[PDB]
């Protein structure tokens, strides 16, 4: 948590979640009536340190 | 005056502006 | 002490701030419709008596990058992508009007269009679609709704998405990620941006993030080297003071 | 109390020790999630000012108060945390690690300088007593 | 007032400190894109002269002024940058990082040397004070 | 007459 | 669900990041300890004469 | 008499 | 109670409780 | 009176 080891950890976790979604989609290819998943990401609150 | 000498008046206030007006 | 340590320390801390901005940009490399933040160091010289020898450094985020990102083809009639220099209009968190590029338009059970949970702003206030109806979005933003069960002859327009034109120098990213007009730009263009009839959207394609990887890599390398440099000085000053304190002896 | 320069340098030593203690406390708790009241650890800072009440401009250093920084606390997204707010954000300390390290080193250096000052003043006062044998 | 070698070594210490501060400023803002008025950060240097007083080319160093390097500023390509000229080129500082590191090391060692000179002269005159025991 | 002696007074800040 | 077995939920990214932060936090504590130890010596020498 | 000490006076320069 | 002064009454015992109560 | 000096006392402990 130096504010740069947390921000990059968050990105790593997001990419891992996306990979989990992709692996779930690929594993369920042979199932009947399966609707594929799609991962959506949004950036959290940006912090303002000093006004323009 | 020269640096390190003695003057009769205080130095002016020190300020660093992030953006000039 | 010698306040030279307070210059290199500032240079080392602002480098960590720049790294935190760059890492935040890298985390959002897959966010749909994301605008990367620009980071730049700026030098402020301390004014006063005597040799103007001290010039501190402070990071700076001069707006964002407006270069359009990748267009992923998702065969979904609700996901739209905007022409370059274009923006979709949504209702912000505090009932205000904000701009975005995320075209992941969703339909609620009640029939209201939303983007990231914010209501979508149509030619006349938020857009409400007939409940549980198929939606097609035209090139100029017109919305056609097909009610299931009824024949395809029933397709009729319902509302038009508000599409605005704004450059990078006019918009500022608010704290919730939604862009809003800057003060100077708002004073000249009015409070609410009028819809531009020339803007063209594409249905079935979703715009990705414009985070350039090569610039990010180079920025992290340069930041690490600069931090190590400032750290050398922080060590020089320390030893110099340690030794200079001896003159106070005898 | 401590004669004159004795009082001045002792006040300086105490103040710099307090500053170094604050810096060490900030460095130790840079990753603290909570306190006893459930509030995040806010970075502490001392306030230095002169103490020359009996009609002087220079009298040494004293710490007026310890104040918590107003720099925005760092928000981390964690919805499972009991301390998370309505949006799922947890507040984390605004400690500047490089700043606190430089504060530690600078406090040590000026503390050492004041030690050298007091030792020299003692020496001079010791020789004074041998004025004219 | 400062007497002889004390004056010389004090002037040398002050000028070496100024040189190191200028080097640290150059090395910190080696990547700054703009100043407060939109002009680029041009690298600064110190100018050394011999105190001399009027008839004695045997004095300490004195920093006559801080000059700004007139070497052409580096040009990078960025047509989207507001500070770019009509050709799309943004000016960037002409700082030589290796030169700044070497200058910092040199100011450091010279500072230490003059401290040692000052200490030796102080001890010499303290022992001179007891001439004839 | 004084303030925070360190990081919180040697960093540029917007004016008040 | 029968016929499947649930493993552990240890996240490797979190553990690796935490270990790096721990190491680079200790080093700083060791620096502060060394600084205080170096400081105390002078102060002790102050008691002479 | 003197000039810039250190970097700017210890590199090969064109005559001028 | 100025720090570094002399007071008739002893200092109160300090406490560092980990939780709130 | 007094207790264990050093590490054991200057470490947070459960209330008892």
């Amino acid at each position: 948590m130096i504010s740069s080891l947390w921000i990059a950890k968050t990105g790593l976790d997001a990419q891992q979640t996306n990979m989990d979604v992709i692996a779930n989609n690929l594993a369920n290819v042979s199932t009947n009536g399966f609707k594929r998943q799609r991962a959506v990401f949004e950036d959290l609150l940006y912090q303002t340190i000093r006004q323009p | 005056g020269v640096p390190g000498a003695l003057s009769n008046q205080p130095a002016p206030p020190n300020e660093a502006p992030i953006a000039t007006p | 002490m010698d306040h030279a340590i307070y210059t290199a320390m500032g240079a080392a801390s602002q480098t960590l701030n720049q790294q935190a901005v760059t890492a935040s940009n890298l985390a959002n490399a897959s966010t749909p419709g994301f605008r990367a933040q620009l980071n730049a160091l700026r030098a402020v010289p301390v004014d006063g008596l005597s040799l103007a020898t001290r010039t501190l450094v402070t990071a700076s985020t001069p707006g964002a990058d407006m270069t359009p990102g990748q267009l992923d083809y998702t065969s979904r009639p609700l996901d739209v992508a905007l022409q370059q220099d274009g923006w979709l209009v949504v209702q912000a968190a505090d009932g205000a009007e904000g701009y975005t590029r995320n075209g992941n338009i969703q339909v609620g059970p009640t029939g209201q269009l939303t983007i990231q949970g914010h209501p979508v702003i149509g030619e006349g206030g938020p857009i409400t679609v007939p409940e549980g109806s198929e939606i097609t979005i035209a090139a100029d933003g017109t919305i056609s709704a097909l009610n299931p069960g009824d024949p395809p002859n029933t397709v009729a327009p319902v509302g038009r998405l508000k599409l605005v034109k704004a450059e990078g120098n006019e918009v500022q990213r608010s704290d919730d990620g939604l862009f809003r007009l800057t003060a100077e730009a708002q004073a000249e263009r009015g409070a609410v941006l009028a819809a531009d009839p020339s803007i063209r959207i594409m249905s079935g394609v979703l715009e990705g993030s414009n985070v350039k990887p090569v610039e990010a890599m180079t920025d992290m390398i340069a930041n690490a080297r600069r931090f190590e440099m400032q750290m050398k000085v922080i060590t020089s000053v320390d030893e110099n003071e340690g030794r200079a304190n001896q003159l106070l002896s005898m | 109390a401590l004669l004159n320069i004795f009082d001045i340098a002792g006040s300086a030593l105490a103040a710099q020790s307090k500053r170094l203690n604050v810096a060490a406390s900030n460095l130790a708790n840079a990753d603290s999630v909570t306190g006893p009241d459930g509030q995040p650890y806010r970075a502490k800072q001392v306030v230095f000012q002169v103490d020359a009440a009996p009609g002087q401009a220079t009298g040494g250093v004293k710490v007026a108060s310890v104040i918590e920084s107003q720099a925005p606390e760092k928000l981390v997204y964690e919805p499972g945390n009991p301390l998370a707010d309505a949006n799922g954000y947890v507040k984390m300390p605004n400690v500047d690690v490089v700043g606190e390290m430089v504060n530690t080193m600078s406090a040590s250096r000026s503390y050492q300088a004041n030690i050298e000052v007091l030792n020299t003043v003692k020496s001079m006062m010791l020789k004074t007593l041998t004025l004219g044998q």
